[PDB]
């Protein structure tokens, strides 16, 4: 046994490599010893146990989109600035497009520069309608508006993409806020980045607490990084991660695996 | 608003110095500056603690300060911008998606601008939804004229070709040159970034004089690798390191510079025209450990 206190020191240094967070490797390292404590061959038992708790630490089976019973599906997506949220919406309406449901984006981007075409151009690659507003409208409004134009419009989905922002920016957070209240949506999903370091769990700890997300998209999956940041979404938050990107191709958008991602993190 | 490395040192004295570090160790961890680095700056504070030489929690937080300075510094050139000394000087912006490209560049040609310097930007993107339409709003924003690709089956290389070549015959300063992002284990994609490093360098003798690889600040231990295959395939002069006021540190970079000497030569701060910061070793190590 305690000869593996000496190797379970040696997966906290893989995972610090993974850029695992170190409140989440420090709560993995104690609940993977007291399972060893108490089961008591011992070499793979040991692989096989540190392999079952990333499974369950990140949720065991693929979590599927939840629709909304009776109305237009509403997804709200936000997160940091450059992690692919613009390119997710027209991913995801291409997913749900090949559903059989048929949706609508909404350009709720007003700050960076050519955002609105950004979307607008992916839109019409992906055959799907982007709604868009007038200079001066707040995000909040261009919200209710879109939200008003699916539902006369008796579209299945509605997604909506948002300006990144940094989760200490607290006019911009709230303007988030203000956005979620009046999309009142079924989803709201946090768009991280695979190569995000050690921020990650303070990350969706903050857009959970200020926002409340029901799950994330990682994104960029097609690099080389571990993914270590996969492991705190569902810990900090009680959240799955739902889908996994890799690539800039429409297609590139699929279910996030927890199998998959345990061994990618411990590849 | 908690210094989180000042409040764990308050509670230095000798025999404190194994809970002291260890809370320390955490810290920096936590800061992304990997466990490999951060066992080698602990060991060296743990020695020169342990010999009397730091004698305070402050010698101790300036001897911290002290050996990530050093690493900063283990690069082979200047940290100012080197352009050449024919016109136009050639920049090539580069590095993988998202990390602050295109809003970089259009920063840096505002402090060009400002400085009296003549500045063309190409517009290399491409690929990419807007792209094109996203660099010329920067251009008119900084006073810049713009290389735009006139068809959808343009290469990158043949835009900034163009580019180079009327900066020249225009008598330009500098020419800036946006690129698509790719990802560093995409092959076909790094090719082409030697394409255009190749054809610009037919036009100017030396071109390109600048080629600066953007790092997004949020990213971890991955910085590592992106920063060796980009300076592998086509040798990476400077680094950009952006999003650094957001609350990721950046701390990345040291383990870059020191494994590769690639100098650090500007932060990105935000995302206005003015949020671009040459680089100063000592207001980054004072900033990221308080
Ligand atoms: N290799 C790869 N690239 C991706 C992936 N997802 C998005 N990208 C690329 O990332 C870059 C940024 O994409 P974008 O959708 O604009 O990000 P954003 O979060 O909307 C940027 P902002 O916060 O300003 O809105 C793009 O070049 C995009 O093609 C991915 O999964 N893999
Ligand atoms: N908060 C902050 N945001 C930044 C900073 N630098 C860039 N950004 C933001 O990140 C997002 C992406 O910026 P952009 O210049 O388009 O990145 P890029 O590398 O060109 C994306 P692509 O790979 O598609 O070309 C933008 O919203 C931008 O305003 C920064 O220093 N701080
Ligand atoms: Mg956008
Ligand atoms: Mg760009």
């Amino acid at each position: 046994k305690d000869n593996i206190a000496e190797p379970m020191r040696d997966i906290r240094r893989a995972l610090l490599e993974a850029d695992v967070s170190l409140p989440v490797v420090r709560r993995f390292v104690q609940s993977v010893s007291d399972q060893a404590v108490g089961m008591g061959k011992p070499d793979q038992q040991l692989v096989k146990i540190v392999h079952d708790e990333l499974v369950k630490l990140m949720g065991g089976e693929v979590s599927e989109l939840q629709f909304a019973k009776s109305g237009p599906t509403v997804i709200l997506l936000a997160g940091l600035q450059g992690v692919g949220k613009t390119t997710v919406c027209a991913k995801l309406a291409c997913y749900l497009k090949k559903q059989g449901k048929s949706c609508m984006l909404i350009a709720g981007d007003v700050y960076r520069p050519a955002a609105i075409d950004q979307l607008v151009i992916l839109g019409e690659q992906v055959g799907v309608p982007v709604y868009t507003a007038g200079t001066d409208v707040k995000p909040a409004d261009i919200a209710k508006q879109g939200l008003k134009e699916a539902k006369k419009n008796n579209v299945d989905v509605v997604i909506m993409d948002t300006a990144g922002r940094l989760q200490i920016d607290k006019g911009m957070m709230d303007e988030l806020k203000d956005v979620k209240k009046f999309l009142n949506p079924t989803e709201v999903l946090l768009v991280v980045d695979a190569m995000t370091g050690q921020e990650a769990a303070a990350l969706v700890t903050t857009f959970n607490v200020e926002i409340g997300i029901t799950g994330a998209i990682l994104t960029k999956l097609d690099g080389d990084s571990r993914g270590g940041a996969a492991l705190s979404v569902k810990e900090v938050s009680g959240k799955p991660i739902k889908l996994v990107g890799r690539g800039e191709r429409m297609e590139d958008l699929e279910p996030f695996y927890p199998d998959r991602m345990a061994g990618r993190i411990l590849g | 608003h908690h210094h989180v490395i000042d409040e764990l040192l308050l509670f230095w004295n000798l025999a404190e110095t194994d809970r002291v570090l260890d809370e320390l160790e955490e810290a920096l961890l936590v800061s992304d500056f990997g466990p490999k680095i951060t066992v080698r700056i602990v060991e060296r504070l743990r020695e020169d603690i342990m010999s009397g030489k730091l004698k305070s929690g402050s010698e101790i937080k300036d001897a911290l300060k002290e050996s990530v300075l050093e690493m900063l510094a283990k690069k082979n050139s200047k940290t100012e911008l080197q352009l050449g000394f024919r016109k136009p000087a050639v920049i090539m912006i580069v590095g993988v998606n998202g990390g602050g490209k295109t809003t970089s560049l259009g920063k840096l040609a505002h402090r060009l601008k400002n400085e009296g310097t003549k500045v063309l930007m190409a517009a290399g993107d491409t690929f990419r939804a807007a792209a094109s339409d996203q660099l010329e709003i920067w251009a008119e924003r900084t006073g810049c004229e713009i290389v735009v690709a006139e068809g959808d089956k343009a290469k990158a290389a043949t835009v900034l070709s163009k580019a180079v070549k009327r900066g020249k015959e225009e008598g330009y300063d500098v020419v800036l040159c946006d690129t698509s992002g790719r990802l560093h284990t995409n092959y076909s994609l790094m090719e082409e970034l030697i394409a255009c490093k190749k054809a610009v360098g037919k036009i100017v003798s030396g071109a390109p004089n600048e080629i600066l690889l953007v790092l997004d600040g949020n990213t971890g231990l991955n910085m590592l690798p992106q920063a060796r295959e980009f300076n592998e395939v086509v040798g990476i002069t400077g680094l950009i390191l952006t999003k650094l006021d957001g609350s990721a540190r950046g701390g990345c970079v040291v383990s870059v510079v020191e494994e590769l000497g690639i100098p650090v030569k500007f932060i990105g701060v935000g995302e206005a025209v003015e949020d671009l910061q040459p680089f100063d070793p000592e207001a980054f190590v004072n900033a990221i450990f308080s």
